RNA sequence: CCUCCGCAUAAGCCUGCGUCAGAUCACACUGACAAUUAACAGCCCAAUAUCUACAAUCAACCAACAAGUCAUUAUUACCCUCACUGUCAACCCAACACAGGCAUGCUCAUAAGGAAAGGUUAAAAAAAGUAAAAGGAACUCGGCAAAUCUUACCCC
RNA sequence: GCUACCUAAGAACAGCUAAGAGCACACCCGUCUAUGUAGCAAAAUAGUGGGAAGAUUUAUAGGUAGAGGCGACAAACCUA
RNA sequence: GCUAAACCUAGCCCCAAACCCACUCCACCUUACUACCAGCAACCUUAGCCAAACCAUUUACAUAAAGUAUAGGCGAUA
């Protein structure tokens, strides 16, 4: 594959870092996690 | 008696039993010719002696005596076999003109491959046998497709390989 | 031999002779109790029963009353790391029954 | 997780080679050295795109008609297909028609 | 294996933000 | 119904598993009852010589001389089969009046 | 063996590469020639390199596959052999396998590292010969039988007469064998 | 009924049907063969 | 206590609970070794002409119709002599150690062959079974089921 | 190699009453109900049933193939 | 702290040049992988999906002249 994401991991905890302290799989899972910091922001 | 096929009783499982040096191929163009078919029927004895040994080890589930006393009695064996076809090769050029005492012929078979057919030793001419009659040595011009698709194929192996060999040619010059 | 084209006979041929015997025996000890005076080989596959009553008469002058052999298979129930069978060979079994009365019983080797 | 964890050999690309210091040389053989030459055939490569940019289609009717005779067997018809989809979506295909 | 350089230089610089907190320095 | 396996003279029926047999190289011929004729001439008679009083052995010395290879080819049978063809100064003209053929080779090994 | 097979210290042939090399693992291949190849199974060396330099030993065994020399009783390190049991076994040292080119040749006379060409003389014809001195540094390097070997000089008896008669007839009247029936021809095709 | 079993073996029909010979019998079997060995099977006939 | 099973052959499968040993519902799996021996059964036929109207059914009466499952001779040719192969298993076809499918011969109830219950408690609901006062189709689309063995008629 | 039909030469059909007859096993099929519905089973099990010396049942080899085959037509069946 | 994660090199691809392959022994067109017995033998228009908004004629299998002359339910298009 020519240009893969080799940082895909970075995009990941720049979100989960504002998730960090919910409750359920929304403080480990990225899909709901970004549906819940979206509506906390 | 039966006794021809096992050693002698004072080396019945020594683990090691020494026996050294078989025939090489000029210790018997040395010989002569009575007596390299009177030598093949000792080797003959002995090598029988032998596979019932091994035979007597795994069976026991216990090592050889001497496993590395095999395949000097099957090397001049095949020295021994080396020896005469090479004196029956010589005057069979000599003598008829050809080599390659079984006759054949470059044939062609119904798959379109041209390949070395060996010869049957029949008693009826071709002709008018039937079995061999049925047989199809032709080409049939469906099969010149994939004649070509099957030659289109070695190319595409021969060059994935030649290619490669450049590639651990490069990645070595470049280390060293 | 084996793996040799044969001549044919067809009424006044001659006798077919076979200088440098291609195939060999071993001799092994039967597993279920045989009777004395039957001593079991282990022939290979291409090879006959008036092969082997002419191998021992003429090559070890031993004196084979009657030889009867059975063909064993080996099993193909094997797989390697890729699962592909690997098949131990199929081989012949004789059994000669020595005549004259001699009692052969396989000798115990490696004491 | 997908990341790789220890970094990676570094690379060690000679600047100073023969082919990267002396790149682009002999360009230039037209404007100066009098036209006898052409830049276009300095160009090393696939003989049906030797100095011809090409699109996509033009890039198979040029390789089914210059070396497409002498191509491989099944490569061929890999091509005939090519061709066939290629024309199929340039001229039915697409918005802004 | 991706042949970025960039995710794996910038992922030990949070290898050593999170060796430091867990196994802080004197 | 595997066709990865080998087609022995096991796998078929009653008429399958006797047609075929192993390499065996048969004898006579079949006659109008099953009954067999063994022919005698068609068995290989083994020809095996004196082997008593007989010093050559199934192994040769550690002390033997070492020797370079020379294959034995048609011209160095013939220089020495020339020897006594030059006080003019043993051959067959064609083999089919003879008991063991060269090239169309009649023998066993 | 199995192609790309890895060359290591223990035999090839063995119970331990089996335990190691398996015939469905693929390690990375590592890289390696030149038939002009200087060392042997014998000679006197020394380490250029690593733990104990300027040291001088034997070689025990050459390994081509790798380029390797185990130098003798040198560049070691130490396993317990045996071992058998919840106990210590002994400890004894083992020789680690010392690359080509971290090895090199020695003049006989005045002991130093030297580099080896070939120089082809004249006495016949291909030896080593070193490059800061002349000196041409050698190759390196009581049986008798039991009842089933022939001897030394009767294998060299020469019994062959070169005669064209075809070794299936040599016997047939060596042995009196006589058959009057004719064989009959037969279509080869 | 029940239905597995529409494969109820033999060797006399599976060799006369897919077999080397019924296979050379026809010029569009010989192609059947060719595919076979072109496409690089272990397995040519029955 | 079951035996609605069995023992062989055919067909199929192709070493698949034999010996020794190793491991990690439970202890037929893996490695080494060993076996199934021909009389049974396959594998047959020297030509050239030329012969063969009367079934089988205990084949005898008697009766047929659909009209039948088995024979030689003449002359020429002919002295080699028992090979080759199948022979195992708790087995096949159904993805499975699958209540299914599977030709034939005897055993027509067993001389073979197997175990419906891992242990407990004895709730509901659900499955099968057995028993029932008085009534006896009042049930229901319909005596369906079960129980008794049964009447007459219509349409097609 | 299932299934529709056909061909070659096979095989089976107890016991009782007396014939494309009746009762009735082996066998073949599948009427009705109950279970089952990721089942034991990609159509089975337990009863209960229709036929069971014939237009039957069935093993073995062969035959017909897709614009077709075959069909006591259900537009069925031709490898779930 | 379990499960796991991590990895470089097998190899491959696209071109360039050069036209490429065949024979240890035995066996292999019968039921291939079978030692050995009295019969005929191949040479042919592709079609259709799809585009024409249906479909029925029709619908592509070095550069430059040139998308020109022409063809075309004179239309898609060639
Ligand atoms: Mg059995
Ligand atoms: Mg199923
Ligand atoms: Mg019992
Ligand atoms: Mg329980
Ligand atoms: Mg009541
Ligand atoms: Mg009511
Ligand atoms: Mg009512
Ligand atoms: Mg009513
Ligand atoms: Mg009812
Ligand atoms: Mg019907
Ligand atoms: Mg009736
Ligand atoms: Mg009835
Ligand atoms: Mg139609
Ligand atoms: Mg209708
Ligand atoms: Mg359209």
């Amino acid at each position: 594959l020519r240009n893969r994401v080799t940082d895909r991991y970075f995009r990941i905890q720049e979100v989960l870092k504002h998730a960090r302290h919910f409750r359920g799989r929304k403080n480990r899972c990225y899909r709901l996690a970004v549906r819940t910091v979206i509506r906390a922001f | 008696g039966l006794e021809e096929f096992f050693d002698d009783p004072k080396n019945w499982g020594q683990e090691k039993v020494k026996s050294g040096a078989a025939w090489t191929c000029q210790q018997l163009r040395n010989k002569s010719n009575e007596d390299l078919h009177k030598l093949w029927y000792v080797l003959l004895k002995e090598r029988n002696m032998l596979l019932t040994l091994e035979q007597e080890a795994k069976r026991q589930r216990l090592p050889m005596p001497s496993p590395e006393r095999l395949d000097k009695v099957v090397d001049s064996m095949d020295a021994l076999d080396k020896v005469v076809q090479e004196r029956e090769d010589a005057l069979r050029l000599l003598q008829t003109g050809q080599e390659r005492a079984r006759p054949g012929a470059w044939r062609r078979d119904i798959f379109g491959r041209i390949i070395w057919h060996k010869f049957k030793q029949w008693v009826i001419p071709w002709h008018l046998n039937k079995r061999y009659n049925r047989k199809r040595f032709f080409a049939l011009p469906y099969v010149d497709h994939f004649l070509r698709l099957e030659r289109e194929k070695r190319a595409r192996i021969k060059a994935r390989k030649e290619n490669l060999e450049r590639k651990k040619a490069k990645i070595l010059l470049k280390k060293f | 031999a084996r793996n040799v084209v044969y001549p044919l006979y067809r009424l006044g041929g001659p006798q077919l002779r076979v200088f440098r015997t291609n195939f060999f025996i071993q001799l092994v000890r039967p597993g279920v109790a045989q009777p004395e005076d039957t001593v079991q080989f282990r022939i290979p596959m291409e090879m006959t029963r008036v092969d082997l009553r002419n191998y021992l008469e003429g090559i070890y002058n031993v004196p084979v009353a009657a030889v009867r052999t059975r063909v064993q298979h080996g099993s193909n129930k094997r797989r390697d790391h890729r699962n592909v069978r690997i098949k131990k060979p199929d081989y012949k079994v004789a059994y000669v029954q020595l005549a004259h009365g001699q009692t052969f019983t396989f000798p115990d080797l490696f004491p | 997780i997908g990341i790789r964890l220890t970094l990676p050999p570094p690379k060690v690309v000679d600047r100073w080679n023969e082919k990267r210091a002396m790149f682009g040389v002999y360009d230039n053989i037209g404007i100066l050295g009098n036209f006898e030459k052409h830049p276009k055939e300095l160009i090393r490569g696939p003989i049906w795109l030797r100095g011809w940019k090409g699109n996509e289609l033009q890039r198979c009717i040029r390789k089914r008609k210059m070396v497409g005779s002498r191509m491989f067997a099944d490569d061929l018809h890999n091509l005939n297909k090519r061709i066939r989809y290629l024309y199929k979506h340039f001229n039915r295909h697409g918005k802004f028609r | 294996v991706k042949k970025g350089f960039r995710a794996a230089f910038r992922f030990q610089k949070e290898l050593e933000r999170q060796r430091l907190l867990r196994c802080p320095p004197p | 119904a595997d066709r990865m396996s080998k087609w022995t003279s096991k796998r078929g029926p009653r008429s399958f598993r006797g047609r075929k047999g192993r390499g065996a190289k048969g004898i006579g011929f079949l006659t109008s009852g099953w009954r067999f004729v063994q022919i005698k001439e068609m068995v290989p008679e083994f020809v095996v010589p004196d082997l008593t009083g007989f010093k050559l052995k199934p192994y040769v010395s550690y002390l033997a001389p070492e020797s370079e290879e020379t294959p034995l080819t048609a011209a160095q049978l013939f220089s020495e089969a020339v020897a006594p063809a030059i006080e003019k100064d043993g051959f067959e003209p064609t083999q089919e009046g003879k008991l063991f053929q060269l090239y169309p080779r009649n023998f066993l090994r | 063996l199995p192609p790309h097979y890895r060359y290591g210290m223990s035999p090839p042939g063995s119970v331990a590469d089996k335990r190691k090399n398996p015939p469905w693992i693929r390690r990375r291949p590592v890289v390696v020639s030149d038939e002009d190849w200087y060392l042997f199974c014998g000679d006197t060396v020394e380490i250029l390199e690593g733990k104990d330099a300027g040291k001088q030993g034997k070689v025990v065994q050459v390994i081509r596959q790798r380029n390797w020399v185990v130098v003798g009783g040198l560049n070691t390190h130490y396993r317990y052999i045996g071992k058998t049991m919840d106990y210590r076994g002994t400890m004894i040292p083992s020789e680690a396998p010392l690359l080509h080119r971290q090895v090199k040749l020695v003049d006989p006379m005045d002991r130093k590292p030297t580099e080896i060409e070939w120089r082809f003389t004249e006495a016949g014809e291909r030896v080593r010969v070193s490059t800061r001195s002349g000196r041409i540094i050698p190759k390196p390097e009581t049986w008798i039988d039991g009842p089933k070997d022939t001897s030394v000089e009767d294998a060299l008896e020469r019994t062959y007469v070169p005669c064209l008669k075809t070794l299936q007839e040599e016997v047939m009247e060596a042995m009196g064998i006589k058959e009057t029936r004719k064989y009959k021809k037969v279509y080869w095709y | 009924k029940a239905r597995g079993n529409e494969y109820q073996p033999s060797n006399i029909k599976r060799k006369n049907k897919h077999g080397w010979v019924r296979r050379l019998s026809t010029p569009a079997g010989v192609q059947v063969i060719l595919r076979r060995m072109l496409k690089g099977r272990k397995s040519l006939s029955h």
